[PDB]
RNA sequence: UGGAGAGUUUGAUCCUGGCUCAGGACGAACGCUGGCGGCGUGCUUAACACAUGCAAGUCGAACGGAAAGGCCCUUUCGGGGGUACUCGAGUGGCGAACGGGUGAGUAACACGUGGGUGAUCUGCCCUGCACUUUGGGAUAAGCCUGGGAAACUGGGUCUAAUACCGAAUACACCCUGCUGGUCGCAUGGCCUGGUAGGGGAAAGCUUUUGCGGUGUGGGAUGGGCCCGCGGCCUAUCAGCUUGUUGGUGGGGUGAUGGCCUACCAAGGCGACGACGGGUAGCCGGCCUGAGAGGGUGACCGGCCACACUGGGACUGAGAUACGGCCCAGACUCCUACGGGAGGCAGCAGUGGGGAAUAUUGCACAAUGGGCGCAAGCCUGAUGCAGCGACGCCGCGUGAGGGAUGACGGCCUUCGGGUUGUAAACCUCUUUCAGCACAGACGAAGCGCAAGUGACGGUAUGUGCAGAAGAAGGACCGGCCAACUACGUGCCAGCAGCCGCGGUAAUACGUAGGGUCCGAGCGUUGUCCGGAAUUACUGGGCGUAAAGAGCUCGUA
């Protein structure tokens, strides 16, 4: 059975994962058929990217997500779109962008004068 | 580690003043030790090495760090000499010193290492920290009333602040517009000699 | 020898081997009888011997004792041997 | 983006030419020394022998059951019955072929890269279609009993299933005969072509998000087999081959094929190096280099091979079957001498070998995996921690002021100079350590329970005190930064090369001074560079090494 797993990357303290499609018999860090997203739980909103069409294709041929990957697929709405139960709603909480350094630079300059 | 021994020794050996305003170097501008008066044999290697020692004892950078800096500067697509000079100038302690907030580079390094400063809203205590464009270096509120910063904030008539830096706040804020170019560096010595030495 | 599942599997593999051996021996006997009948040269006994042997062959293929391709090869060979005679 | 040279043959010179040196790197070791942190990394030798403990189980929603908890009836307190919540042992299913280790063998379609399969298999997973009919015989367990020292094992009786077995149906499938069209790349393929004959299965459970069984079409995944090309050294290894080269008929296989076999033919390979000998796991990569090239295959990642040595099959969708089976052997252990048991190149650990390489740690919290409807269980995979300056990176050991420049040391031309702004003193700051308080993220996770982090009360943050607890190594004749004094005298010694020791050594030893590095600094070993010194880039052959004695002529 081909499965949609999470392989581990990053250094010791900070695990950063890749959402890979691979056979269930291969090791965690083995060769991957495809890479269809990444997942970084160390961030405050825990960035999640999933390539929707490839995920749809791999679910269509019958890949089985693991529990963390199933949770992620529900969050991004891909799982619901594949099934069709509540609709395809994006529940993804994207990280709030940080203002530019130039904005703060001019703000400080204006605050000086 | 760090170099803690006498500072005047290096100035006397290298034939130039590195602190900037020291009277002992003027009193005796010749190398230290018993044989500080002997004539020397001339060798290109000696001149290149002394130029490198000047550079890395002005900024207080050890040899391994200096070699890393040279590799980084050579890798960059500019020219090696001014790239190395700008990398050396972008250090946090050097920025603090050129900002008029420290009489000498050693005390600037000591202040930075003690975490008396704060870059971009987050405490930084790393003398080798490199400073990028539009960087705001601030003194933390607790240490604003200390005597070092006191005498730094009431003697703002010393060495001019270079163009690429600008103190804007009465609390002695520092703003960095862009990384300095070779024209505005205003440093002793010759970068070409260092480049020649490190290609040997 | 050291793990319970291994000992259980020893017993179960032995029993499976006994069953497979019986089925294969029966198939071999049927093939041998059919070959002898064809050697004799008579068609009718060869005919329903071929029928019974083909039935035994694909019935053993269903049991998983032999691969379906093996049953197909054996049936094709026997039928061609009869047709040639 | 980008190539640096120096010394040494002579009385002196130029050239040729070797040797040596300055650089970089390491799974390193050794000497002296040693504060901290982050991130990595650690048997390169004996694929030597292994004490001990863990490293593969799971399912009661397949089954008979009732050894242990729960509940309920009962009692003489010995216990007795039921229950099925639950569950030891047992039957049954799935897993155990993955994951983890090692590099012995292998010069090979093993590996890398690109193809072919009209010559092929594929459990679980997804998705169409059709089904899920009918009957039977046992047996484990239990009970009784026998043998044996033990391992283990015999007999009688008895019982269930999704265990096992017979038949019906299937005509989607398999085989055979005839037959149509079509595409080819020849055998052939396709149109589930048509048509006649024969034939091939299944299993139930569970009331709850319910799980299952069989055939067949198509996906997806994982393979198998064949081929082109590519990457070692050796003719002081020139012949090699007889299932060996090809055909036909059989057999065999999932599949083609001398894969096997009978007969037939006499072929096939080799100087473009067969056949032998030696060495070797291959690669992405790594190091070096201006590049070309050279060396290498540690970590991490892929493929192969092996699992005490050597053979063999079995079960299964799949087997080098590491923690399976059978035999033979060596070794270790038990034995009542009849016979039995074992396999760390899994994780720690022990002994041995060695210059040299670590804890018999914590947790399933995260990720991956197996079983289960699920809760859940298992996981030395993995996530962490411990040890070792083994490596890379970062930080500290204080900062400012401080003089006709104190003492001491050392040199002296006896004047003085140097250590030296260094010190002493006056202020300042506390990084890191120490103490106190608070205290994480990693978990939009898991769980229908109320909770859940091994790391860890760590990182981190805030206060407290005080410069307070924190520097060594090599070298100093030239290459090649950095010189004086005393001691010794062809000794003791040094040395990479040249060469230094003959009472006045900048070359030995020690002290002052200095330089280069710095929690490191040196030595040894190994590879590349310098080396245009194997010269494709990029060399040569009159006399320096180098034109075969000369022709003809084969590839």
């Amino acid at each position: 059975a081909v499965k949609i797993k999470l392989t581990r990357l990053g250094k010791i303290r900070n695990p950063q994962y890749r959402i890979i499609v691979a056979d269930a018999r291969t090791r965690r860090d083995g060769r991957a058929i495809e890479v269809i997203g990444r997942y970084h739980p160390k961030e405050e909103p825990s960035l999640i990217q999933i390539d929707s069409e490839r995920a749809q294709y791999w679910l269509g041929v019958g890949a089985q997500p693991t529990e963390p990957v199933l949770a992620l697929l529900k969050i991004t709405g891909d799982w619901q779109k594949f099934k069709g139960l509540p609709g395809a709603e994006g529940t993804l909480k994207v990280k709030e962008p940080k203002p530019s350094k130039l904005d703060l630079f001019n703000a400080a300059l204006a605050e000086a004068e | 580690a760090r170099y803690t021994g006498p500072a005047t020794r290096k100035s006397r050996r290298l034939g130039v003043d590195l602190v900037g305003g020291d009277q002992s170097f003027e009193k005796r501008p010749y190398p230290p030790g018993q044989h500080g008066r002997a004539r020397i044999k001339e060798s290109e290697y000696r001149q290149q090495l002394q130029e490198k020692q000047k550079a890395r004892f002005s900024y207080g950078v050890m040899e391994k760090q200096f070699r890393r800096y040279y590799e980084e500067a050579n890798r960059q697509p500019g020219k090696t000499g001014d790239n190395l000079l700008r990398i050396l100038e972008s250090r946090l302690d050097n920025v603090v010193y050129r900002a008029g907030l420290a009489r000498t580079r050693r005390m600037a390094r000591q202040l930075v290492s003690h975490g008396h400063f704060l870059v971009n809203g987050v405490k930084v205590d790393i003398p080798s920290y490199r400073v990028s464009q539009y960087d705001i270096i601030d003194v933390k509120e607790k240490s604003l009333n200390t005597l070092p910063f006191q005498i730094a904030r009431e003697t703002a008539g010393e060495r001019p602040i270079p163009s690429w830096l600008q103190v804007v706040g009465e609390r002695q804020r520092i703003l960095v517009h862009q990384l300095p170019e070779r024209a505005q560096i205003d440093v002793p010595l010759t970068e070409q000699l260092i480049v020649e030495l490190y290609s040997k | 020898a050291n793990i319970k599942s291994q000992i259980k599997r020893i017993r179960t593999n032995e029993r499976r081997r006994l069953r497979n051996q019986s089925v294969k021996s029966s198939l071999r006997t049927a093939i041998r009888g059919f070959r002898e009948a064809v050697d004799a040269g008579d068609k009718d006994k060869a005919s329903e011997l071929l029928h019974a042997t083909s039935r035994k062959l694909d019935k053993a293929a269903s049991k998983g004792v032999i691969h379906p391709n093996q049953a197909a090869n054996k049936k094709s060979a026997l039928a061609l041997a009869l047709n040639k005679l």
